[PDB]
């Protein structure tokens, strides 16, 4: 069997029109999947996992992460929605539809024997003019007002499944960000993932869900003699163990006398009592560590009236350190008065469904909170958890950038008329791809009427005529009824960081996928 | 489809296709689980792959131990899991509401209407159903005769009414002597032991504790009266140092000196126990029982047997919580502060062997606040009938004590709630008029299934029940013996308030979310 | 990885396009020209072609050599 | 573990698929027909490229005509077959413009996808296309500027046939126009029905296209079996019976009962065949052409009385010989022919291209039938010129049916794009969007002419609307060189098939409408 | 390369070209001499009056002892 | 099951099981054929195993050329075959009544009632519906302008109303010149020839015969 004299074995080669017009159809295919998940009249999409679980959601990020594609240009669009999920909260489904439409009009110019670098150079000139249009139609926000911030977060959850419990979910997501807004040195930061833990418990009703003023964990007391209800405890956080372990050496003891073996067993008990005497000098009430607690340490804390928790997680210790103001120490003989968690409120070991939960609530000024979610099952509680993550991040963008853009179609039509009037002074071959960017922005008011069943001809002709005048400029599409209502009366407002990240990512997705004229597949790596 | 283009091995369901998948699967779980609602339901024999018999008819055990692979059946099984986790009963009636909230909605969605219009009518019907439930609840100040009829309703629907007269005295009298003065009753204080001694109708209520392990020494006393409980957590068996040390000896005479010295720290723990027996005026019988959660070597068992101390070993984690309340002592973790204040007291401590398996009994306590239901079922599958019915009955009386009001029985709630939605049906003033009608007809499946399992007519029974409710003010219900409309508040058929409140909330949200699903697909490969 | 329709193009056919097609046709004519390249001129040799039946045919004519090569290339049949 | 989605309401098929809706059925029928429009877009126009298409029979077809390409491609998409059968109806009706159907209906369905995804459904795009189709048939009689009426001879039709030749044979536009002029005019029926079957193509392998000519008669590919090949009188007796004698029909049996009947049977059969050949030799016949076989005794007296024999194994070629020399095929054995004899001028034989042919060449009475003898270096080249020859004969039948012509080369489609846009702006309804998209489908037809010439189609299509300011109506495309600066079509002489443009617009509109009517597709298991 | 083009297309000229054998080289003339010398070295021992015969076996098993050069090579 | 005991390779359906087989299959043929009833219906493209296109939306041609293997779908196809054999139109509307007579009865049989009690009400409703049909029928003495409006209704439900104006003059004028004096009209006297000459909107009525 002689081998065949080939070059680049077991790989593919593809170039020409089949790659330029092939990556457009892969981008149009993903945009048609989540096209029914943009307006407030959207529907859930039940997904099936390879682990056996079920993800029933309508968010554009959680749908595309559960789809395994084989096309290379289809893998690029999934990473676009992952970028929009980490930057902003409710900036997911809008970018995938917009990048599919900007590539839909880009396929028309590739058939006209136009080079792809001419369309990208017209896309970059159009991208620089969409940023300047949103900054002119913006509005400053009073972040100190409570009722003004409730209208911003209600506009982001009207699409999601928590729009029915809108009066409760807006107060939970607003109080969650304002508690974790911590500033130690001269730098403001909001960490809503490491400190704003969203725990879900199956059972109860959704109306009883509330954000606790403190933290909670699923841990029982180490001994039944310990108190399960302390009014004002002095919580001391530990990191090392309260046991006797082997040192980091090759220690070996030669036992030749009779009194030597009983002495080592007594020195193990005196070493635990020494570190237990060093933690009671500050008179604490609650001792919380991350490693195990031996029964010799449980005895000395029992008669000293100390409630001890055994195996609290490391991420939960960092969260309770911000709520109670304690210091996570790793040495019991180096405890100080500043390391004691004073100011903590009521501590209660409740039981929710045949399982104990340690509640540390009612704090004075906590820097970390825990949202207690209670619902029917774990299926719908994963929906409220994914919606509150999209509700707390849209409040983080206003506190770092208090500017609002009129959403609901009014944002896209205010720039599409600005790109049309600015295209009259182009006078070149880049004028016609510059006009297609303004026509590609029409897919966002197209989607709001296709989801509610309204007409797309009689409405878009009247909506385009409303932006011919420079006075109003804020007329959008009402997804509830289906008519044209001004967004100053409805209250649908989106933040500036959401609309800027939507336009910057949808253009650069079309920049990357238009410079691809060749695809090589079939090689291996290390 | 778009999913077929990206992934060729990914199935999908479209808008009119995924609705027929979820509704027809909800009728599959409805037609199976409707044969066990109420006392007239039939027993289901569930055989696994090994061959063991699981004879039960609870709605949570039926959905978990069923060979079904469907995404719609996995959603209802998760809602049914939380119904049997926080409040016990209400699992069979949970699935039948979801089976009718999707079947009555299919009559309107297939006839031109949109699924979101039906879900807007469910929220407006849930608001009236929640306000009507607070008007029909009866506060009876948690009387001990009221809790019998609450426990009798939950126990009949799981047994053939000969053990329901025995288990009601074992559930009500167990839940009263746990906590007082408006304290939340912990269900971990009740131990459930499975025996095989006499028969299924012999389950008694032990006032103390029943431990499943006996004495591990043949010279110990089997029956001990007027005992002292010493609850320990120390390890009496031989343990070494944490650092690897070993021994080193020169002669053979120094070899036996090290074996005597290595047990000195062990015997110092035993000498603290035998000196406590001499300080409690041991000029009488004066029995001593050490439960001793950690293991004991046979060297210390031989030392305690010569003094007359019964010593058990390898107890549970919650045995140091239940026996501490029952005996009144202190569960110690060391022998440095031994005193008679930490000792317990029981009038009778005896054991019994059932096929080379001893069972330690502790009885005759003053105020135990911890009991043990001693289930003595003949077969292995009959033990699963009583255990799943005791925890169904213990969680029923626990909710009736915590909540201050009692909700009426079989048809006294569901028929009166459906008639309240008819008079408030033109109050929505919009397209959601048919959504309140689909919610009111879905609540009527509870008198329909109970009239069907009892052998009576389905439509002829619902006419006479709704006639007695419209022509009177009494909440009339279903009678599973004669078929005539009888009031449930007078015959002694009650229900829990938190069960009917969550049945209007967990079933409604899971029905409005399923009706808004149109893209059932399987991707990820 | 690009073409995955529900209904395919014709059956399974492959078709080249453009400038890589034309160089594929020119280089194919260079290979079939080597079977008549050494048969030109009075100092040109002959060639021997054996078919599957074992019949030997030694010749130097272009109409005899090219008919026994069994060329299935579309451009090289010209 | 992992669950799966089962059937829902009507999953009763045993391996067949199903399509319903706009995205699964209507949008996929558009994208499948778009691939056929982009396939034949390169081969459209005078600067089109050929395509080596190999069918299932493992033979080679190289051509630039879109009609013969689709007959070899085994298309399996159902909506794609509707645009193939619409192009096959253009070949059966007029014989030219089959590719015009793939560009126009391929652009009609492509622009319909832009209307369904932005607006109106198929109930208004179809009704919008039908209004603009009826208005397109009112501009085509107004765009007629010239006519094929004056001087119907070989001089005027040598220029009026160049448009159908240069679209597939660009370099040979002058030689093939004169060869189609000396063949189509020579078979004129004196104001009657022009039959396109009276022109045959005899492919003779040999030298190039410069040695091709048209012979007034027929050229066969058979032998003589004789030595009387030089015939100058040419009195042809055409027969359809086998020239071997008269045999019976049921069984046939010679019955011998004595020794005299056995000896005289062999000599009596030779004398019977001798009297039949000399009966046609006294009538003045020289060529005896039969349809069946010929025995050895018939060949003995054919060389004795000096008459030529022609074997024609095909029964269809025998009827064409009767219309060539003016004879009648006699089904019985050889009679004394009264008035059904043939009359040619010179019947001879010559080995042209290592092929011994029989030529029935007419010299004086030139017009009875014509045969274009084509020469080529390859057999694949002569099949491509034969398609260009048949496009010249089919264009001559169009000018017989209708003498009107419209200026092609892109001049007609721009004026059709301007008038339909004028009707679309004056329509106060919701169907005016499909009328404006119907005129843009005519805009993409000169776009394919500029993309095949290596010219940028954006600057080409901008100069066409700039010179069509309501009074010119004739400027097309000048594809002779880059930087076009396009000229007039009547001065260049590029105008062809007004009746071809009348049917290709009607067939491509009805093909694109029939695709948009399909909302639900139910296919079976292919086997 | 063989059976592949520089643009990735399959390069097939003649049918079943992978199972063909073609030698132009400088050993094509060398292979003709070494094949003809072994026939001449076989017939060298059967030349002259002291030429030894050869034993030929047919396909059917028949044995014919031949010395003439016509029947040996045939 | 008893049939599984004697024949192990014999599937079976019980009382509550076989009713769900026939009802779910009746809704399967109902949801397909309801998208082509009337003039505003949608066309269906039917492709066989060979590859020929059969573009039609008649209820008899849809049920015959459909890849369905079901016993309930074969029972409705037998009733739909006899509808298009004796009277022509009425085949698409025939399946939708059967699909609704089993769907409306599904709401009562599943709610405790017996299937035989529903069939007693169908006969009592069919007798009143048959007497009501004899009161709403309109006699117009078979005018040739009445037959235009009768043929226009049946032709518009199978074509896009541009050929319906042409085929009305080819159907009404062909059925009048066959028999007179109250004679039964034989449909074998009309020959149907298929040409390819001009276009679909050119079907004329030859007063004599056309031989192929
Ligand atoms: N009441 C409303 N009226 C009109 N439009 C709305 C309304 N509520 C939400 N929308 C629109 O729905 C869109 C939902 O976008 P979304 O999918 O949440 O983006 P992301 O995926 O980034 O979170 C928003 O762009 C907004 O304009
Ligand atoms: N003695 C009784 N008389 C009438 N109805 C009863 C009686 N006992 C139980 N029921 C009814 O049976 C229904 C179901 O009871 P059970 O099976 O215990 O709960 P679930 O069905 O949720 O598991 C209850 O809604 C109740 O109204
Ligand atoms: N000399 C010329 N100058 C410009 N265009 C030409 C010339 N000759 C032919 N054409 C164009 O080439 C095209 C050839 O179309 P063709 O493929 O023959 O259509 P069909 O396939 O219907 O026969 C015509 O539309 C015509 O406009
Ligand atoms: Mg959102
Ligand atoms: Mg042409």
């Amino acid at each position: 069997h002689r081998p065949v004299l080939v070059l680049s074995q077991n790989t593919k080669r593809e170039s020409g029109r089949k790659v330029q017009s092939g990556n457009i159809n892969a981008a149009k295919t993903i945009a048609d999947i989540i096209r029914t998940c943009l307006g407030p009249k959207s529907m859930m999409k039940m997904l099936l996992d390879p682990m056996g679980g079920i993800v029933m959601t309508n968010d554009g990020n959680a749908i595309l992460r559960e789809i395994q594609v084989q096309h290379p240009a289809a893998k690029s669009m999934i990473e676009i929605s992952r970028t929009q999920d980490e930057e902003v909260g409710d900036g997911t489904t809008s970018v995938i539809i917009l990048a599919g439409e900007m590539l839909s009009v880009a396929e028309h110019f590739l058939e006209q024997q136009m080079h792809p670098t001419v369309v990208i150079s017209a896309y970059r000139k159009a991208l620089d003019d969409m940023i300047s249009t949103l900054k002119k139609i913006s509005i400053p926000v009073d972040i100190s007002d409570s009722d003004m911030m409730l209208n911003i977060i209600n506009s982001s959850i009207t699409t999601k499944a928590i729009s029915r419990w809108s009066s409760l979910a807006c107060n939970i997501a607003l109080d969650a960000v304002k508690m974790v807004q911590f500033e130690e040195n001269g730098r403001k930061e909001i960490d809503i993932k490491k400190y704003a833990r969203v725990e879900k418990i199956p059972g109860g009703i959704i109306e009883d869900s509330c954000v606790l003023r403190g933290v909670m964990i699923n841990k029982d007391v180490t001994h039944p003699r310990m108190r399960r209800y302390i009014k004002n405890p002095r919580i001391v956080l530990l990191d090392s163990s309260l046991e006797y372990k082997k040192g980091e050496s090759q220690t070996d003891i030669e036992i030749t006398r009779e009194e030597d073996f009983t002495r080592i067993l007594q020195m193990e008990e005196e070493y635990i009592q020494q570190l237990c005497e060093d933690i009671i000098q500050l008179k604490p009430d609650v001792v919380i560590t991350e490693k195990g607690i031996s029964d010799l340490a449980q005895h000395y804390l029992m008669r000293a009236n100390i409630t001890a928790i055994r195996r609290v997680r490391k991420t939960d210790n960092n969260r309770i350190a911000r709520a109670c103001g304690a210091r996570i120490v790793s040495r019991p003989e180096e405890l100080r008065e500043d390391d004691v968690g004073t100011g903590a409120g009521l501590l209660e070991i409740k039981k929710i469904g045949d399982e104990y939960f340690t509640f540390i609530t009612d704090c004075k000024d906590p820097k970390a909170c825990t949202i207690l979610l209670r619902g029917a099952s774990k299926e719908i509680l994963s929906e409220v958890e994914r919606n509150l993550q999209d509700a707390m991040q849209v409040c983080r963008n206003v506190l770092l950038d208090p500017q609002l853009v009129p959403g609901g179609g009014a944002s896209e039509m205010a720039v599409a008329h600005a790109l049309t009037e600015k295209s009259k002074a182009m006078t070149g071959v880049e004028q016609w791809p510059y006009r297609a960017v303004a026509q590609a922005l029409e897919v966002i008011p197209r989607t709001l009427i296709q989801n509610c069943g309204a007409s797309t001809i009689r409405l878009l002709t009247s909506l385009r005529a409303k932006h011919t005048q420079e006075n109003c400029e804020t007329w959008g599409v009402n997804g509830e009824t289906g008519t044209l209502v001004d967004m100053k009366e409805l209250g649908i407002w989106e933040p500036l960081a959401v609309k800027l990240q939507t336009y910057k990512t949808a253009v650069e997705t079309a920049v990357l996928l238009l410079r691809i004229d060749d695809i090589v597949s079939g090689h291996k790596k290390k | 489809a778009a999913v077929k283009t990206l992934n060729p091995k990914a199935e999908v369901a479209r808008a009119q296709a995924a609705l027929a998948v979820n509704i027809s699967a909800a009728r599959g779980l409805q037609d199976v689980l409707r044969t066990n609602l109420g006392p007239k339901g039939t027993m289901k024999m569930l055989v696994s792959g090994a061959g063991d018999i699981k004879l039960t008819k609870d709605g949570n055990v039926l959905l978990h131990e069923m060979q079904i692979q469907h995404p719609t059946a996995s959603l209802i099984a998760k809602v049914a899991t939380a119904q049997d986790d926080i409040t016990g009963d209400g699992t069979t009636s949970n699935v039948l509401i979801i089976g009718e909230l999707l079947k009555q909605a299919d009559l309107y969605i297939s006839e031109g209407l949109h699924p979101r219009i039906i879900t807007e009518g469910f929220e407006a019907a849930k608001e009236k159903a929640l306000q009507f439930l607070e008007e029909v609840k009866v506060s009876r100040e948690m009387d001990r005769e009221t809790l019998i009829d609450v426990a009798r309703t939950s126990l009949r629907t799981k047994v053939h009414a000969e053990l329901a007269d025995v288990l009601t005295e074992a559930v009500v009298d167990s839940i009263l002597a746990i906590k007082k003065q408006d304290e939340p009753i912990d269900l971990f204080m009740i131990e459930i032991m499975e025996m095989k001694h006499k028969s299924e109708t012999d389950t008694s209520l032990i006032r103390g504790l029943v431990l499943d392990h006996g004495a591990r020494h043949p010279d110990m006393k089997k029956r001990v009266e007027d005992a002292y409980i010493l609850t320990c957590n120390v390890s009496l068996e031989y343990e070494k140092t944490e650092v690897n040390s070993g021994f080193f000896y020169k002669s053979a005479e120094e070899r036996e000196k090290l074996v005597k010295a290595e047990r000195k720290f062990i015997e110092d723990r035993v000498k603290k126990i035998i000196e406590l027996k001499r300080k409690v005026c041991g000029d009488s019988d004066k029995g001593f029982v050490v439960i001793n959660q950690k293991g004991i070597d046979p060297f210390s068992l031989d030392a305690l047997s010569k003094e007359g101390i019964v010593a058990l070993r390898r107890a549970k984690r919650r045995n140091m919580e239940r026996l501490t309340l029952a005996c009144g002592g202190v569960a110690l973790n060391s022998f440095d502060d031994l005193s008679p204040d930490c000792l317990g007291h029981a009038g009778l401590v005896y054991e019994y062997t059932l096929g080379e398996e001893k069972f330690t009994f502790i009885e005759k306590c003053n105020n135990p606040r911890s009991v043990t239901l001693l289930i003595k079922g003949p077969n292995k599958h009959t033990l699963t009938q009583i255990k799943d019915a005791v925890r169904d009955g213990l969680r029923a009386v626990k909710n009736a004590i915590d909540d201050g009001c009692v909700v009426p029985g079989a048809g006294a709630v569901e028929v009166a709630m459906a008639e309240a939605l008819i008079k408030h049906k033109p109050s929505v003033k919009g397209r959601a008029q048919l959504g309140v009608q689909a919610f009111a007809d879905a609540l009527l499946i509870i008198p329909k299934v109970l009239a069907q399992n009892s052998g009576f007519d389905l439509q002829e029974t619902l006419v006479k029940i709704q006639a007695e409710h419209s022509e009177s003010g009494q909440l009339v219900g279903v009678d599973l013996n004669t078929g005539e409309p009888m009031v449930a508040a007078e015959v002694g058929v009650w229900d829990n308030y938190c069960v009917k409140k969550q049945l209007l909330h967990s079933c409604t949200v899971i029905a409005t979310n399923i009706l808004l699903v149109d893209e059932i697909m399987r991707a990820g490969m | 990885m690009m073409p995955t329709p529900v209904i395919l193009l014709k059956e399974g056919t492959d078709s080249s396009q453009g400038i890589p097609q034309l160089v594929s046709n020119i280089s194919a004519c260079q290979v079939i020209a080597e079977a008549v390249r050494t048969t030109l001129g009075p100092r040109g040799m002959d060639k021997l072609i054996v078919d599957g039946r074992g019949k030997a045919t030694i010749s130097n004519d272009g109409a005899t050599i090219l008919k026994l090569l069994d060329v299935v290339h579309p451009a090289a049949k010209t | 573990h992992v669950p799966k989605a089962p059937g829902f309401a009507q999953m009763l098929k045993e391996g067949a698929k199903h399509f319903s809706g706009l995205e699964e059925a209507v949008y996929r029928n558009i994208q499948a027909c778009k691939e056929l429009a982009q396939t034949t877009r390169t081969a459209y126009g005078p600067n089109g490229m050929n395509k080596m298409v190999i069918n299932h029979l493992e033979k080679l077809f190289v051509t630039n005509d879109a009609a013969t390409i689709l007959r070899e491609l085994e298309v399996q998409h159902p909506a794609a077959k509707m645009i193939v059968m619409a192009s096959h109806m253009q070949e059966q009706e007029v014989g030219d413009g089959t590719n015009f159907v793939l560009v126009f209906a391929g652009a009609l369905l492509e622009l319909a996808e832009e209307l369904l995804r932005i607006g109106l459904s198929v109930s208004e795009v179809i009704e919008g296309y039908e209004i603009a189709c009826r208005k397109a048939h009112e501009i085509l009689p107004n765009l007629v500027c010239c006519s094929a009426k004056n001087l119907r001879d070989i001089d005027e039709v040598s220029s009026l046939l160049r448009t159908s030749i240069m679209s597939k044979q660009y370099g040979n536009e002058v030689f093939l126009a004169k060869l189609i002029a000396q063949a189509c005019v020579s078979i004129f029926p004196d104001s009657g029905h022009f039959n396109v079957d009276n022109i045959r193509v005899c492919k003779i392998l040999g030298s190039g296209i410069s040695s091709s000519s048209v012979l007034h008669g027929m050229v066969f590919k058979k032998e003589t079996e004789g030595d009387v090949t030089s015939v100058k009188d040419a009195k042809i007796a055409v027969y359809s019976c086998p020239f071997d004698g008269m045999i019976t029909e049921t069984k046939g049996t010679v019955l011998i009962k004595t020794a005299e009947e056995l000896m005289n049977f062999s000599k009596g059969e030779e004398n019977l065949m001798d009297a039949q050949v000399k009966a046609i030799a006294d009538t003045g016949a020289n060529v005896v052409v039969t349809g069946g076989k010929v025995a050895d005794m018939a060949l003995h007296y054919a060389n004795k009385y000096n008459i030529m024999l022609v074997r024609l194994n095909s029964k269809w070629d025998l009827r064409r010989l009767c219309k060539t020399v003016g004879a009648t095929a006699l089904p019985r054995l050889t009679p004394p022919v009264l008035e059904e004899m043939g009359h040619c001028d010179s019947v001879y034989l010559s080995e042209v291209g290592d092929t011994q042919v029989v030529v029935f060449k007419h010299e004086k009475e030139d017009g009875a039938i014509s045969t274009i003898v084509l020469r080529g270096s390859t057999d694949n080249l002569m099949d491509d010129i034969e398609r260009a020859v048949d496009d010249g004969v089919n264009t001559f039948k169009v000018l017989t049916r209708d003498k009107r012509l419209v200026p092609g080369g892109g001049a007609t489609e721009i004026e059709l794009a301007k008038q339909i846009t004028s009707y679309g702006e004056t329509c106060p309804g919701l169907e005016q969007y499909a009328i404006k998209k119907f005129a843009e489908a005519f805009e993409a037809i000169p776009r394919a002419l500029a993309e095949n010439s290596g010219v940028k189609a954006n600057e080409v299509i901008s100069k066409l609307y700039a010179v069509h300011q309501e009074g010119n109506k004739n400027v097309g495309l000048d594809i002779e060189a880059e930087v076009p600066a396009v000229k007039d079509m009547l001065e260049a002489g590029i105008l062809d098939t007004y009746l071809g443009k009348y049917w290709a617009i009607k067939l491509a509109t009805n093909a694109a409408v029939t695709v948009l009517r399909v909302d639900q597709i139910i296919m079976a298991k292919p086997a | 390369t063989l059976a592949f083009d520089e643009y990735g297309r399959p390069f097939l000229i003649i049918k079943d070209q992978d199972r063909k054998s073609r030698l132009m080289g400088l050993e094509a003339l060398k292979s003709h001499i070494m094949a003809a010398k072994a026939v001449a070295n076989t017939m060298r021992t059967s030349l002259g009056p002291n030429g030894l015969d050869k034993m030929m076996v047919d396909k059917d098993g028949d044995v014919t002892v031949t010395n003439d050069g016509a029947t040996i090579l045939s």
